[PDB]
RNA sequence: CGCGGGGGGAACCUGGGGAACUGAAACAUCUCAGUACCCAGAGGAGAGGAAAGAGAAAUCGACUCCCUGAGUAGCGGCGA
RNA sequence: CGAAGCUGUUGGGAAGCAGCGCCAGAGAGGGUGAAAGCCCCGUAGGCGAAAGGUGGGGGGAUAGGUGAGGGUACCCGAGUACCCCGUGGUUCGUGGAGCCAUGGGGGAAUCUGGGCGGACCACCGCCUAAGGCUAAGUACUCCGGGUGACCGAUAGCGCACCAGUACCGUGAGGGAAAGGUGAAAAGAACCCCGGGAGGGGAGUGAAAUAGAGCCUGAAACCGUGGGCUUACAAGCAGUCACGGCCCCGCAAGGGGUUGUGGCGUGCCUAUUGAAGCAUGAGCCGGCGACUCACGGUCGUGGGCGAGCUUAAGCCGUUGAG
RNA sequence: CAGGCGGUAGGGGAGCGUUCCCGAUGCCGAUGAAGGCCGACCCGCGAGGGCGGCUGGAGGUAAGGGAAGUGCGAAUGCCG
């Protein structure tokens, strides 16, 4: 085009608003009964109820508050047959996720559903799913070792 | 292009099955070109601003007015509000887009005419009128307006002030001006981008 | 100023994949009776039907 | 505001974006740039006494400060001033010209 | 006798002394803070710096400035 | 060094138009008697720096520094680490609380030695303090410069007119209003009223409703002069009905303003509740208050889409990327 | 054509003026822009907008969309 009312696809609006002035809504707040306001304002987040705001519950989760950190077990994660089925060269565990999908992992366990081309994938650690779908049916690897 | 060694061209590779989308066309175009301007805006207020000199008069009498502190919510030049700040607001995007608007555009433009060269000789690749020669003798001249691109300083100092057109040298992107415009040229469909 | 997750709820409690508020209700923890003889067992973990949905929120940044 | 304008009197001739004629200028300052060559219509109607030439008022001057001037040109059109590597008094000794040095 | 050095300089350095209000919709533990201020030597840099480290890896490799890590790990009427 | 024409005609004045000439790695701007590239300073570009001197890089580079393998065999940074309590910090309010300085006493060792992987013994792994130096890559700003979706001087820096001055304060210190003739003062000569003042003709003058509390100059306020109006009278005061009186429109009617009369509880707050002797409003001008940062949420025009986005940097950037 | 129609808060729809952007090496303008006194014509439902005279004496900004210290009776507000 050019530089002919260039009027924004459709819906565009800035909304932005005003101070006040006497045609309707404008000029106005809206409220008292409740005395909100102030000029270093509430926050305004969840800190009202003023009544332990159903708080009266309990921490359950014991997996934190020590001092140095927490667990720590290399990338433990799974896989699906559906996300690869694609094609395969040689579905290394690399060849796909350190190019692509998925991130990190020392320990791989396979899985999912569907019923794709399956071949020699490698992994660190299987489920028997792939074991039937690899028994007469397809070829897997060994496992992490160092 | 010319009539010295070749006489043919064209292309709507891109991909000319779509090139049909105004609408985003529009808004960010508009958005990014805004951001540069040089945003350094200033502020007066907060608490203090300026340690201010500490108070004045009582309250429930006073010099009849229930207030006094010198914050000067009144003096043309105290204590007001944060319209500005020197962040100007700082926001853009990648060659997402680059590509897909300058495509579109030119590609209407060539709906018009726009032509391509690529690559030639003008004359000495320095002097105003030397150039003129290559505008009475290429076709163009006073009102549609146009831009080029060629990144040898030759041309640099040679286009100077450049009254209906651009003179560019590396990769910018002025469609501002074509767009209000038409006419234009490019240097190797290797800068345009492979 | 860049907003920080209330790690005491995220100490706490969880969220189902698509907006729910649930954690192990309030009695059977250590269970004040003594007498022993019923009730001792009988309870799980359940929502909150109202406002819960709107507490999620200050949690959408750790999960 | 940068110190710098023209030459004095010498010669010197005004032109006629404002008045008519030609003079050889009288006495041109520098300061706020300004000076009055002998020509215009000026006159202060001062304070009648006997220490001025007696009655009120005066008599010559003239008034200007950024362009408006122009030099010796009989009957060539108009250059301004030349060069050299190795000529005149020296190497300099000019004083406007028509084709050559002097003239 | 020699140089210092007192003394001056707008922020910005380092360090040494180093509060309270306001928050928590009371308040004493926590907050603002090691902020504000006061003192001190200092240089356009200062200050900091060459490993008695990190931290789990058959590892990295002076100290400093930004980027993220994570606002996670955790401190905590683990409440704010 | 700097680039590159005028001329005529109306026009106060030409930077007004036209018929055509022109330089241009220099058509950034600033200005000259009315909206100029070619008209004063400049603007691309490059000459160049000193004698004075003076701040520093590349160059060269001087005193100051730089081999190895094996057997003998003693020596290497203390009231120090290591205990403890009283610990500050470290995210760490003692908590299972390790590591640095330790304040207080106790108190070793020297390489088959000595600190640590957050208590303590058993395997493993990196370092050698208790002497100290050490630039860069970093912070900051009066001021130099640019540029500012910086403001145009009741803004703004507190102040651009001599203010940190008037003034106040005991001190400490507190702290002010006040920009503007014109293009050029070229600034009123002279005579008449006359105390100097202030006036008037007249003059310089495009304009003195341009003249010195001088740009253009409104509002609260101030009447000379003008028209409609008033002494039988009950009034939030304006209204509308008709009608009347002086203005323009040939006309049809358009004004102004009231005569009688029907009509007439105002307002901004505050609130089961108002017209309101329950608040505030001396009056006009001007100044006056929910933006923004970053973050989060749910919508929206949207691109791509199992894919979809890159932080700070290195180059490039008048400017862009 | 049935319909709807006071409506404080409130939450929806549009628009209205008003200062800085680019369109501005574009265009109106001393055969007046900005300001202002007058209007009892032309359009807006209004927000406002035009247009014409007169005073007034150097700048202004299309359509357009881009930003928003703005939309000001007062607050014994602040200033003159």
């Amino acid at each position: 085009d050019l530089r002919p009312n260039p009027g924004a696809n459709k819906r565009r609006k800035r909304v932005g608003r005003g101070p006040g002035s006497g045609h309707g809504k404008t000029a106005t707040r809206g409220h008292k009964g409740q005395k909100s306001r102030s000029g270093g304002l509430k926050d305004p987040r969840r800190f009202e109820g003023g009544r332990s705001t159903t708080l009266m519950r309990l921490p359950k989760r014991g997996m934190q508050g020590q001092v140095p950190g927490e667990i720590k077990r290399p990338r433990y994660q799974g896989v699906n047959l559906k996300d690869l089925a694609r094609f395969e060269g040689e579905v290394t565990p690399e060849l796909l996720v350190r190019a692509g999908l998925l991130k990190k992992g020392y320990r791989l366990k396979i899985l999912g559903e569907g019923e794709a081309k399956p071949l020699k994938v490698v992994a660190h650690a299987f489920s028997k799913s792939a074991l039937e779908k690899l028994k007469a049916a397809g070829g897997e690897p060994v496992l992490l070792e160092a | 292009i010319p009539v010295l060694s070749p006489s043919g061209r064209r292309e709507l590779a891109a991909d000319l099955p779509a090139e049909i989308n105004p609408h985003l066309l529009w808004e960010v175009v508009r958005w990014q070109l805004a951001k540069r301007r040089r945003g350094t805006a200033s502020t007066k207020t907060r608490g203090e601003v300026a340690y201010s000199g500490r108070k004045i008069w009582p309250q429930k009498h006073t010099g009849r007015a229930r207030h006094g502190d010198i914050g000067a919510p009144i003096f043309v030049g105290g204590g007001v509000v944060f319209g500005p700040k020197p962040r100007d607001y700082s926001y853009t995007l990648p060659k997402k887009v680059r590509k897909k608007g300058l495509a579109m555009a030119v590609a209407d433009r060539a709906r018009e005419g726009k032509l391509l060269l690529v690559e030639a000789f003008a004359g000495v690749n320095g002097k105003t009128k030397e150039f003129l020669a290559w505008a009475k003798e290429a076709g163009l001249d006073g009102s549609e307006s146009v831009l080029l691109v060629t990144g040898n300083e030759l041309v640099r100092r040679a286009a100077r002030n450049l009254p209906w057109v651009v003179t560019l040298a590396p990769e910018g992107l002025n469609v501002y001006d074509i767009v209000r415009t038409e006419r234009l040229v490019m240097d190797l469909d290797a800068w345009e981008v492979f | 100023p860049k907003m920080k997750t209330h790690k005491g709820a995220k100490k706490r409690v969880k969220i189902t994949a698509s907006g729910k508020v649930v954690a192990m209700k309030t009695g059977k923890r250590h269970l004040n009776w003594q007498k022993s003889g019923k009730e001792i067992r009988q309870k799980g973990r359940k929502f909150v039907l109202a406002k819960p949905e709107a507490e999620r929120i200050k949690l959408l940044l750790p999960y | 505001m940068r110190v710098k304008m023209h030459v004095k009197k010498g010669d010197t001739v005004l032109v006629a974006s404002g008045k008519y004629k030609g003079r050889v200028g009288k006495v041109k300052e520098v300061l706020p740039k300004k000076y009055a060559v002998i020509v215009e219509g000026v006159n202060i109607v001062k304070k009648a006494v006997r220490v001025s030439p007696k009655y009120p008022q005066g008599g010559f001057i003239e008034k200007e400060a950024p362009l408006h001037a122009s030099k010796v040109r009989p009957i060539c059109p108009a250059c301004g001033k030349p060069t050299r590597v190795r000529k005149k008094f020296l190497e300099n000794g000019k004083k406007i010209r028509v084709c050559a040095k002097c003239g």
